[PDB]
């Protein structure tokens, strides 16, 4: 939280960090900064070192901003980076940013000085790049240039934000839209803009050749997914107020997406299964990192500093899998309970293991029995055309196709799936010849045929 | 068809449990028995029906009569019957009794 | 007790960081790291903390050390080879072309032996290897003159190929193997000559070795490759790793197991049996592990570390002779790449996220029940899971025995037993009336003679003709064609429809007219271009059976 | 179906035939909620005298040992029917022997309602859990202060089916299993049951205190008979009816015939004294009409020089002489006794005249020279 | 090749015994009983009934009648007629202290 007085937190390569201003009396405020690490132990919280920085200015309203790793460009290694708004109540703020090494000491790398204030669809990106809009106006700074920067494309929001491969940093504020910073402005295979109505945030997977494999979430309460904006695999939320989402790995595929909300409640859906697998309430905060030294991430939830004025107390700490912590004999048990809980383990493993030989089976199957009915291209193409209420459908063919030997057809049939029913579907064939340029010789021998539409348009859709 | 002469496996109807319309409407936006009977005086039906057809006393030429019209009645004089389900024009099956 | 320290982490893009490419070693204390890129990072082992940066150009590519003279080699990609002082006297630092040697910007691959240098190339259609020197005194870094150089006659062109060094006892980076197995694989000579071998994984997959000590060629003298170099065996898939290794433990430790390593996951392996025979024979394996193989390397005793893109995964092989299956663990950390094993087994890697660590491996009451309750919480945690996968595959069993069904109808009908009997199909002439007219219509009836239920996933469709003939008039309706829904036919049941044959426009009908039925299988609607094809029958309806009387 | 073409599907319904001429199939096979791979093949005609089969490692494991019986069932079976029902049937079989292997939970259900039932039981009671947790055991006092351990084997289904009890005390215990029937109810039911023979307790309690109890040594609960020195190389030894303890038990002596008559006869006119209301020792002093060692040597009451295959002494004159090399057996054996042992032993190896093979008690190197 | 193993070759020590001694003719009966006697003397005063009446009733394979023919059987009716007879006859005799559950199968076979 920012305050003069307040602070913030963070994670970074299995620890965390505090970092909160301390009132030094002389002096005005100071930073501290403290590194602590999970026990596993006591299962509790400990210091392992700490920082700070000295400010020099007679001026309150200083302010923490922001907080994350953000990889230096001078490097190209992943860094906890702190943004400041220093308010001499001017009507005038510095707007600072720092970065602290492993040596626990600072380094500044923009001051930035903006006369007005932003609040903002701030972000942060690879190369130290500060990222805001005040009304309609975007702007950016890196710590290269060092200078106060526009975007040439005027957008509403600019919800995304990262460096993707063969392009440098790209940005997505209208889906329509795909920007560049170096030479402002591929906008091809974006989602549906229908659903360019309704998405808040977006946080993509992967990238291929254009296509990318992405994950959307809509002010519905939805989670969505897309693949060559393919729109496949959506559920639904408990709550309302989606602010953001992240990932989380926790071994073999064992997957997962992590859904805070305004509301401070969160989601944990599982992957495979595009469904809710836990929920958490009330949420002062959230991280997600290897805390333990396990191998793979797990994640933290914080609980209402209504309890004390102590942040680090009030935590749970759970993997959703073998991992569970939080805030008269009885042991000749134990050793069964891990027993049969590392069996299950095992024979889940070897489930998606067995899956897989399943539908393998499945589509050598598939194709043992095309082969088992029995090379050319009898055919260039399908078109297809609406005239009013009347679709045709056409075919464009080869020289390895002769008519005058072969009374032919083409039908057309449905998938079930969508029209679920008992109804016939009935088209008029028709071939048609023509000469192209005649003043051997191109004939070209195209076959289509025509039914009806209004028919089938039932559930908005078929194929 | 429970009354058919062929015995057929003609399938059922199975009419449209929605419109076309309807569905579309949906699609984009994203139990006892009803029964009722009549009597009537024995006398009255004897005297308008008579005719004598042969005379099953009541009920029966009374269902034959009712349904002169409909083409499957000289079956139901062949199977002379006082209950029979019928199915519809429209959908639903339905039983009546005399 | 944390069995697992993370120390660094990096500039990452999505997707992830690339197979093969980034590499990492330490020497004693010190760690030496490459990201796939065109830097190369230097730590402290014991503080987490940085020594040194180096900024080359052109990314790097392979990494290779020397301990006994304080220097580190690398090979930018599409200039050649560099080197540097590690003495070396922000703590970044960039790299000038003075400490760059051989540019010859073609070549892919090296090696080192401890005062020789070997490099692989790709030129065009045929690749060439080329041996150097290595100035062994305190010298200016050179190469000196190179020594001769071979045609791979074999491979004709991402994936680098990679190189392994591998020398017989009494003399290095490489493995030392034992003088049974060079007598097994490389012939008299090598062992004769104490000669260094090499060995060269291609991204053909193919594989090949060569001798050092017989590899000395001119410009009087070339390097004939049809002896000088040969062929072990074609892994059929791209090469990722090769090593050898210490069964039957019972530095300069004598291997016997060859360990070759594909992508797919083609594990190729090779021991000494010398029995059934009275004479050396070699026994041979060719395993199948899972997935799309990144890295690997090799702990102390037969203990093979790779990593899949799942996560990070584990054979051993110390003991027929050794193993049969390729059984593997995990040990609960992600899909890796850029692997270090040492021995005491502790070792290094990278993670795909581009982070640095280190693995390490190996009562209270009223915190008991605690442990209880966890475990137990844990347990119903699992349980849905594994549920959801019991579901979808009593799903997919089920598609399964459909499947099997309708196989069985395909090769019923195919297979003639004077009749296509398990499904029959028939038509007939049948005049109607219509608002005028008396029409003339078709009816079609089907009908299961068997068990097997014909069920959601079919199709059926008729054509119908209007000729036998072709035109020099292109017709208006040449045919037409109904389609319908089969829908739980049923064995033993029927059904039945009946077609408008008749004359629609200014009063047209001629008679050849035939009408012919088939069936259509859907393999996508039970969840190139995929559906097949059933012919079922044909009938010709003529003059004669459409005469009133 | 009586033909196949339906009963193929029926009873291989996973495994899919690939070819036309149906010769070569594959797929899955099912059994006791698992699928198991296979893939095989027939030559052009569909006979099995010669016909390719594989596998999963996974399967071959579990057929170790009948792979001859499927080599040759692959021989004799006619059709390949017939030659799958043969298989899934062995299949059941090996598993369900085997089936210490295969062990899947309904956790839930199973651990978290276990351990509910043991915190209500009480964390005093428990003494032992199997990391299956299919086996478990408890324990009982008595009263007196006599402590009785049971076993449970527990099935897949712990309220479903009845789980097996495995208890010290000899008499065929039995206890109602409801599905709500518990760990509890069971426990109330061995605790009547403990005290519906509290007085057989009491009786073997006061022998094995008072008395020079000699082969029962350290007797089990479930132990009935008593053997009892008495005077010297005399031994009575007794049967009880628990439930009458107190009554008149079958017994009779063994030793030397002069000394055994007249003991005989004193009881034989003593018997209608039987008071089956003092202690059956106050019975039996004044009925045989004497009193007893009590532990007259505690130390060298019998190290037992019998056959240990036959249990005699003198056969056809021969002493059981020839002993095991061991601290732990010492026992002595005849040495024809001993001989047509280790022969039919299949591990015994024969030299010119001397025999090496496993002591029958101890399973140690004896070796036997005629 | 015209060799087997004991069908019981494969189990507890104590019970593998005590069949390799009722094996032995009639007389075999008491040395059951002497068994017993000699066991509960042993430090292994509890002889599992139980663990044995499983491996009596469990079924393996066999191929008789014709060559080509296989069927099943329990241990008990593959092991041979003489041990069977005199384990019956020990057992009438400690039916006291059997399982009833067990026992019923065993008597169903
Ligand atoms: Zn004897
Ligand atoms: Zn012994």
């Amino acid at each position: 939280m920012s305050s003069n007085e307040q602070e913030r937190l963070l994670c970074y390569n299995g620890e965390v960090l505090v970092f909160q201003l301390s009132k030094g009396n002389t002096k005005t405020p100071i930073l501290h900064v403290r590194r602590m690490v999970f026990d596993r132990g006591t299962k509790v919280f400990v210091q392992k070192s700490t920082g700070f920085f000295t400010i020099k200015e007679e001026n309150s309203h200083l302010k923490i901003m922001c907080c994350n790793c953000v990889s230096d460009f001078r490097t190209g290694i992943n860094l906890p980076y702190i943004v400041i708004e220093k308010n001499k109540k001017n009507n005038v703020f510095e707007y600072f940013l720092l970065i602290l090494h492993s040596t626990n000491k600072f380094e500044m790398r923009l001051s930035f000085k903006l006369g007005y204030e932003m609040k903002d669809g701030l972000r942060v990106l690879n190369g130290p790049l500060i990222l805001w809009r005040h009304v309609k106006a975007f702007f950016f700074i890196s710590s290269q240039t060092g200078k106060v920067v526009s975007v040439s494309g005027n957008f509403s929001s600019i919800q995304w934000a990262g460096e993707i491969e063969n392009l440098g940093m790209v940005l997505l504020g209208l889906k329509e839209c795909c920007l560049s910073e170096e030479e402002c402005t591929s906008d091809i295979y974006i989602i549906p803009p229908a659903y360019s109505s309704v998405v808040t945030y977006v946080h993509i997977c992967a990238t291929e050749i254009l296509r990318i494999s992405l994950i959307a979430l809509t002010r519905k309460n939805q989670l969505i997914s897309f693949q060559n904006g393919t729109p496949k695999n959506v559920c639904q939320l408990p709550f309302g107020d989606p602010c953001a989402v992240q990932l989380m790995d926790s071994g073999g595929g064992n997957l997962f997406f992590v859904v805070s909300f305004i509301s401070n409640n969160a989601c944990a859906v599982w992957k495979e299964s595009f469904q809710v697998a836990a929920k958490w309430e009330k949420l002062s905060l959230v991280l997600i990192d290897d805390f333990i030294g396990s191998g793979t991430e797990q994640v933290l939830l914080l609980f209402k500093d209504s309890l004390n004025s102590d942040c680090l107390t009030s935590f749970k700490i759970t993997d959703l899998g073998k991992i569970n912590y939080s805030s008269e004999n009885r042991y000749l048990v134990v050793p069964p309970l891990e027993t049969g809980l590392k069996v299950c383990f095992s024979s889940f493993r070897e489930l998606r293991q067995h899956l897989l030989l399943k539908e393998k089976i499945i589509s050598k199957s598939y194709k043992a029995l095309i082969n088992l009915v029995q090379s050319e291209q009898l055919v260039e193409k399908i078109w297809y055309r609406v005239i009013d209420d009347s679709l045709v459908v056409g075919v464009k063919t080869t020289s390895s196709l002769k008519l005058s030997l072969n009374d032919v057809t083409l039908s057309l049939l449905m998938d079930q799936a969508h029209d679920s029913r008992f109804r016939l579907l009935k088209c008029q064939n028709r071939v048609i010849k023509l000469s192209t340029n005649p003043f051997k010789k191109e004939c070209v021998q195209i076959i289509t045929a025509v039914t009806s539409l209004s028919p089938l348009l039932t559930f908005s859709k078929f194929c | 068809p429970g009354l058919a002469p062929p015995h057929t496996r003609a399938p059922s109807p199975l009419g449209p449990t929605r419109d076309p319309v309807a569905t579309f409407l949906e699609t984009c936006r994203e139990l006892p028995p009803s029964v009722a009977s009549i009597k009537v005086s024995a006398e009255l039906l004897r005297a308008a029906l008579k005719d004598g057809h042969s005379g099953v006393p009541l009920c029966c030429a009374t269902l034959q009569w009712l349904l002169a019209e409909n083409a499957a009645v000289d079956v139901v004089r062949a199977r002379a019957l006082s209950s029979i389900q019928g199915v519809a024009p429209d959908g639903a099956n339905v039983h009546l009794i005399v | 007790a944390p069995r697992v320290r993370y120390l660094a982490g990096f500039c990452c893009p999505l997707g992830g960081l690339a197979a093969g490419k980034p590499r990492v070693l330490c020497h004693e204390a010190e760690v030496f790291l490459s990201t796939g890129s065109e830097l190369v990072y230097v730590y402290d082992q014991e503080g987490g903390l940085l020594t040194a940066a180096f900024r080359f150009p052109d990314q790097v590519w392979h990494l290779e050390l020397l301990a006994p003279r304080r220097l580190l080699y690398a090979l930018c990609a599409r200039r050649g080879l560099y080197c540097l002082s590690l003495d070396h006297p922000s703590p970044v630092i960039p790299v000038d072309p003075d400490a760059c040697i051989l540019p010859d910007a073609a070549l892919c691959a090296f090696t080192l032996l401890d005062s020789v240098l070997v490099t692989l190339v790709q030129g065009p259609a045929r690749w060439k290897m080329q041996l150097f020197e290595q100035p062994c005194p305190g010298e200016d870094p050179r190469p000196g003159g190179q020594i001769g150089e071979v045609e791979l006659s074999s491979y004709t062109p991402h994936f680098l190929p990679v190189l392994c060094s591998v020398s017989p006892s009494g003399s290095s980076g490489g493995f030392t193997l034992e003088d049974a197995l060079f007598g097994l694989l490389f012939g008299a000579d090598a062992t004769l000559l104490q000669s260094p071998v090499v060995l060269c994984g291609l991204p053909d997959g193919q594989l090949c070795c060569v001798i050092l000590k017989a590899l000395v060629t001119s410009r009087s003298a070339p390097g004939d490759p049809n002896a000088l170099v040969k062929i072990l065996h074609h892994l059929e898939e791209p090469v990722i790793f090769i090593g050898a290794l210490k069964t039957e433990p019972q530095e300069d430790v004598h291997c016997d197991c060859l360990v070759a390593f594909g992508h797919h996951g083609r594990m190729l392996a090779i021991k000494a049996s010398w029995d059934e025979s009275g004479k050396l024979v070699p026994e041979l394996r060719e395993y199948c592990l899972p997935g799309p193989v990144l890295c690997a390397a090799c702990g102390g005793g037969g203990r093979v570390y790779h990593s899949t893109p799942s996560d990070l995964c584990v054979v051993d092989l110390s003991r027929q002779p050794e193993e049969g299956p390729g059984g593997l663990p995990p040990m609960l950390c992600p899909a890796s790449l850029n692997i270090c094993s040492v021995v005491s087994t502790k070792l290094l890697a990278l993670s795909a996220k581009g982070r640095l660590m280190t693995c390490s491996l190996d009562m209270t009451t009223e915190s008991a029940g605690q442990k209880i309750k966890e475990l137990l919480s844990g347990i119903g945690n699992i349980s849905e899971r594994v549920s959801f996968l019991k579901k979808a595959v009593d799903q997919r069993n089920k598609a399964l025995t459909s499947l099997n069904e309708a196989m069985n109808v395909s090769c019923a009908l195919l297979s003639s037993g004077t009749g296509p009997r398990p499904i029959s199909c028939t038509t007939s002439t049948t005049w109607s009336r219509l608002q005028t007219q008396d029409v003339l219509m078709a009816t079609c009836v089907l009908e299961n003679s068997s068990s097997f239920s014909l069920d959601q996933g079919w199709t059926l469709c008729i054509q119908v003709l209007t000729s036998s003939c072709a035109l020099d008039l292109d017709s208006a309706c040449s045919a037409i064609t109904y389609t319908i829904p089969v829908d739980q036919l049923g064995p033993g049941a029927r059904r039945e429809v009946t077609l408008p044959l008749g004359p629609g426009e200014n009063g047209g009908l001629d008679l050849p007219v035939t009408v012919s039925c088939t069936l259509f299988y859907s393999l996508r609607e039970v969840v190139e271009q995929e559906g097949v094809c059933l012919p079922l029958s044909r009938h010709t309806v003529d003059m004669l059976q459409c005469l009133r009387f | 179906m009586a033909v196949t073409e339906a009963s193929l599907l029926r009873q291989c319904p996973l495994l899919l035939p690939q070819n036309r001429s149906k010769t070569v199939y594959e797929g899955f096979i099912s059994a006791q909620g698992r699928d198991f791979h296979l893939r095989i093949v027939l030559p052009e005609d569909l006979q099995l005298k010669n016909a390719r089969l594989l596998c999963s490692w996974q399967l071959r494991t579990i057929l170790s040992g009948y792979h001859r019986i499927v080599q040759q069932r692959m021989q004799h079976s006619p059709d390949l029917m017939s030659f799958m029902m043969e298989l899934k049937m062995l299949l059941e079989v090996a598993l369900k022997n085997r089936q210490e292997l295969y062990a899947l939970p309904p956790p839930p259900q199973f651990y978290s309602s276990l351990i509910e039932e043991i915190g209500t039981l009480g964390w005093d009671k428990l003494v032992y859990a199997d990391t299956c947790f299919s086996t478990i055991k408890l324990k009982a006092e008595d009263a007196s202060g006599r402590e009785h351990l049971i076993t449970l084997k527990l099935k897949a289904k712990y309220p479903a089916e009845s789980p097996d009890y495995f208890v010290d005390f000899p008499v065929p215990f039995c206890a109602s299993w409801t599905p709500q029937s518990s760990l509890i109810s069971i426990y109330s039911q061995f605790l009547a049951a403990i005290e519906s023979l509290k007085a057989f307790w009491d009786v073997m309690d006061e022998i094995d205190e008072k008395t020079w109890v000699l082969e029962p040594e350290k007797p089990p609960r479930s132990a009935t008979a008593r053997r009892i020195a008495l005077g010297n190389n005399v031994s009575i030894n007794i049967e009880v009816d628990p439930r009458h303890p107190t009554m008149l038990p079958e017994c009779f002596f063994l030793g030397a015939d002069h000394v055994v008559k007249p003991l005989g006869i004193k009881l034989s006119r003593n018997i209608h004294l039987w008071d089956p209301e003092n202690s059956v020792l106050q019975n039996l002093k004044d009925v045989l009409e004497i009193d007893f060692p009590a532990r007259a040597i505690l130390e060298k009451s019998d190290f037992t020089m019998d056959c240990g295959i036959c249990y005699a002494y003198q056969l056809d004159g021969t002493i059981p002489d020839q002993v095991c090399d061991n601290s732990q057996c010492g026992q002595p054996f005849h040495q024809i006794c001993l001989y047509e042992w280790l022969r039919g032993l299949l591990t015994s190896r024969q030299s010119f005249n001397i025999i090496f093979g496993e002591c029958p008690y101890c399973s140690k190197p004896i070796t036997l020279k005629m | 090749e015209g060799v087997e193993p004991a069908p019981w070759a494969q189990l507890e020590a104590p019970a593998r015994l005590l069949l390799q001694a009722l094996q032995a003719g009639p007389e075999g009966a008491r040395r059951g009983l002497g068994v017993l006697r000699a066991l509960g003397s042993r430090g292994w005063e509890p002889f599992d009934w139980g663990r044995l009446l499983e491996a009596l009733c469990r079924e393996e394979p066999v191929v008789q009648g014709p060559d080509g023919r296989l069927e099943l059987k329990p241990l008990l009716l593959r092991l041979p007629r003489i041990c069977q007879r005199n384990l019956m006859s020990l057992l009438m005799a400690v039916r006291p202290s059997l399982p009833e559950s067990g026992l019923l199968s065993v008597l169903q076979i």
